[PDB]
């Protein structure tokens, strides 16, 4: 299928899937030069490929050496993304590799489906969830290893740092994609919600701050906060006098 | 100038031959076709008056063979079948001739409709599509699946037309992905042409043989099979300059002949606008482009 209807609940079975987002891996500045005219530059991509299951990320750094005299650039940034993802699958052991991979843009299937005609049994689907996964880059260690790179680089993260070992796979999901559309809809502010508790820091091995449980519930409010603030600002609305089921559609909603 | 007389016609039919069609009513003293062109393929077709649903033909080449019809009560439909006694056929075909029971194979001097629609088409060749070995014509009607469409079920009575998938490991050399499916030319040059089909003349064979049993039969996957191998030509950024100018060639005359209160049904929107505006071939095709343009520009 797509995720249309939609089961959500089946992101967190024993089959396993990966999702596979394309959204930062050709990357540009765009500058005058000297006569006037309009060029891009391009700066080191990834992507951005998770197990929800278990958070394993596979980031493969995309440096930009990738680009160097070919033409059609976004084009190709598809094909690459999915002859990285073939590999990515040829390289795992038969147990490991991915029964379905969900890709974040419709316009990543041909690609992917056509790398793939090697994995017949592997479905390759779209989503009608709208998943924040380009903020990716808003998370400083993956922001720092992506610009860092010199070459060609594959880093493996657990996106849910040690979650898992007091929360489900969902809930460990529901909190990954409420801080990265939080980062998403206004870094700045996001960032000062993790960082500004000077007594709390961020372990050697991790990605995100060392909450207690009471403490990620404060933190998930201060975020779900910040998403409708930010759709208040947008549309000029009066948040203030929302209700509950107003303020919980437009967050899920998004 | 060959005939393919009639027993009778026991039933109400229309009567298809080639591009031409005539009403027969039930019980006429209706005994066959004359003066029908020597040189070319040809198909004799049928649709019941009582039933549409029953639509169904043969193609012949009477170079072949001496080749009668027969309405047969049981099976209800009329059937060709081969006279082995050249004595009787000439002497019964005489018979039907004298007492003028037959139409004449209606063609117009200037006319190359008919040459045109199949110049690349073989008897030979449509028994490899057709397969029925024991006879010498080969009997297509609307129902008739394609051996692609019975791997997405009878296989004896299928139209075995060459599988053409996009994205397939046929279509696409592994390390070549984007480049194959971007564009098409190792497919149709290599596996296509050199592997397969040996030559262009018989890849238009098929083409236009798949055109025919869709217009003719309203056969849908002959339908899909002429539209692939257009697309497949037009995907592709390397064709012989030659090709071009004769596949252009064969779809003019394929869009001309077209009877217009059935381009909904037989032409595929998306392929036409992708070939005629965005694909390699978008200027290649001066004469379909303007025929188009001109008969059916709705559609695009
Ligand atoms: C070497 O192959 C693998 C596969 C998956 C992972 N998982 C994580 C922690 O990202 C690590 C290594």
């Amino acid at each position: 299928g797509a995720m249309n209807s939609s089961n959500y609940a089946e992101l967190f079975n024993n089959d396993i899937k990966l999702f596979v987002d394309d959204t930062n891996v050709y990357r540009v500045t765009v500058h005058k030069t000297f006569e006037g005219n309009v060029a891009t530059k391009a700066i080191n991509g990834c992507i951005f490929t998770l197990n929800p299951k278990t958070g394993h990320l596979f980031l493969k750094i995309i440096h930009t050496s990738v680009w160097a005299g070919q033409k059609r650039l976004s084009q190709l940034a598809k094909w690459k993304t999915a002859e990285e993802v073939s590999a990515l699958v040829r390289s795992l052991p038969k147990e490991e590799q991915p029964k379905q991979i969900i890709v974040t843009r419709k316009a990543m299937l041909d690609p992917l489906e056509v790398h793939m005609l090697d994995f017949p049994n592997i479905a390759i689907r779209p989503t009608e969830l709208r998943l924040p996964f380009s903020a990716a880059m808003s998370i400083d260690k993956l922001s720092d290893v992506v610009m860092k790179a010199t070459e060609p680089q594959m880093v493996l993260f657990n996106i849910y740092d040690d979650w898992l070992d007091r929360i489900s796979s969902y809930t460990a999901f529901s909190r990954l994609t409420l801080l990265l559309r939080a980062l998403k809809t206004n870094e700045e502010s996001a960032k000062m919600i993790l960082l500004s508790d000077p007594t709390i820091t961020i372990k050697s091995y991790h990605l995100w701050p060392s909450f207690t449980d009471e403490q990620w519930i404060t933190i998930e409010s201060q975020m779900r906060d910040l998403i409708l603030t930010e759709y208040g600002r947008k549309y000029n609305v009066n948040i203030s006098a929302l209700t509950q089921t107003e303020i919980k559609d437009i967050i899920l909603g998004q | 100038m060959n005939t393919v007389p009639f027993t009778s016609a026991p039933i109400e039919v229309t009567i298809g031959i080639d591009q031409y069609s005539f009403n027969v009513k039930e019980n006429q003293p209706f005994h066959g076709i004359k003066d029908i062109p020597i040189g070319h393929v040809h198909v004799i077709h049928f649709q019941h008056a009582d039933n549409s649903s029953m639509r169904y033909g043969y193609w012949f080449d009477c170079r072949m063979g001496n080749f009668y019809i027969q309405y047969d009560p049981k099976d209800g439909l009329y059937k060709m079948m081969e006279e082995r006694d050249g004595a009787k056929f000439e002497n019964i075909v005489h018979n039907f001739k004298e007492r003028q029971m037959m139409v004449s194979y209606p063609k117009i001097d200037e006319d190359d409709t008919w040459y045109n629609l199949t110049e690349f088409v073989q008897m030979d060749k449509i028994r490899k599509i057709v397969r029925k070995d024991e006879n010498q014509f080969s009997y297509v009607d609307s129902s008739m699946t394609t051996v692609q469409e019975n791997e997405l079920s009878d296989p004896a009575h299928s139209l075995n037309y060459t599988v053409i998938n996009f994205k397939s490991r046929e279509a696409i050399r592994p390390g070549h992905e984007m480049e194959d499916f971007l564009d098409k030319s190792y497919y149709l040059n290599t596996v296509m042409l050199q592997g397969i089909f040996k030559n262009s003349s018989n890849y238009f064979g098929e083409l236009q043989f798949a055109f025919l049993n869709a217009m003719f039969f309203g056969n849908y996957g002959s339908s899909l099979q002429w539209h692939a191998m257009i697309e497949l030509i037009c995907s592709s950024a390397t064709v012989p300059k030659h090709m071009l100018d004769k596949l252009d060639e064969i779809l003019y005359y394929q869009i001309k002949t077209l009877p217009e209160q059935y381009s909904d049904i037989l032409l595929n929107e998306r392929v036409w606008n992708i070939c005629l505006y965005s694909s390699f071939q978008k200027n290649s095709l001066h004469n379909t482009e303007k025929i188009m343009e001109n008969k059916y520009p709705e559609l695009l």
